[PDB]
Formats: C-alpha cells, structure tokens, sequence
C-alpha cells in the first residue's frame, strides 16, 4: 500500500467502509478496482448515496 | 469481540455478567434524507480495554 500512500499526490483519500490505516495486514482475495478520469468536482461528488 | 466499534468505542468485558437488551428502532433513530447525528470512532491507536 506504499504506492497507494506515497506515489501520486492522492488528492482523494476519503472512504467510509474500512480504515486505510489498519489495512496493511488486513487481507482479502479479490478487489474490484475501476479506473476513470474526471475533473476536480466529480472527484468530490464520488461518494455512496 | 474483535472488530472496529467493539475495539475502539465499547468493549464488553470478557468475564461479563448480566443481560443485554436489543430492539430495532428505525422510526426513533432514522429520518428521511439521512440521519448521521450519531458518531462511531473507527480510528484508534490500539484496542480498547
Ligand atoms: C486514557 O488513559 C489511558 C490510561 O490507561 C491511556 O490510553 C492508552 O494510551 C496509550 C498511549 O499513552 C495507548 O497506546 C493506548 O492504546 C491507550 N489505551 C486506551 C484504552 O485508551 C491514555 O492516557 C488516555 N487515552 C487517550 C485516548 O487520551
């Protein structure tokens, strides 16, 4: 998760389900990652509900 | 119990004695268009005694 932490300015880091700090040891099998490009305000508009 | 809420906010003692009362209260705790007056801390340095 260093690349997620150090690489790129990571302008958006907000999330509500699982803490991004107590995550290095936490371990799953599959993760659904989707990539797309938007402007500044849509990044903020990205949210649940 | 292990997790986030039971690990940072409220930890029941291992040698607990007594009773636990549970009942769903949707009308008295939720309202239309969101109700996030309540707060639970999922970020803590360590587990809670
Ligand atoms: C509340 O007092 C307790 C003393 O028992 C302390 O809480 C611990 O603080 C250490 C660091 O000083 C942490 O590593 C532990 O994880 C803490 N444990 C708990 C259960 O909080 C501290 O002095 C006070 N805690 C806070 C958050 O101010």
């Amino acid at each position: 998760y260093s690349v997620l932490y150090n690489f790129a300015p990571f302008f958006a880091f907000k999330c509500y389900g699982v803490s991004p700090t107590k995550l290095n040891d936490l371990c799953f099998t599959n993760v659904y990652a989707d990539s797309f490009v938007i402007k500044g305000n849509e990044v903020s508009q990205i949210a649940p509900g | 119990q292990t997790g986030n809420i039971a690990d940072y906010n409220y930890k029941l003692p291992d040698d607990f004695t007594g009773c636990v009362i549970a009942w769903n209260s949707n009308k008295l705790d939720s309202k239309h268009s969101g109700n996030y007056d309540y707060w639970y801390r999922l970020f803590r340095k360590s587990k809670l005694k």
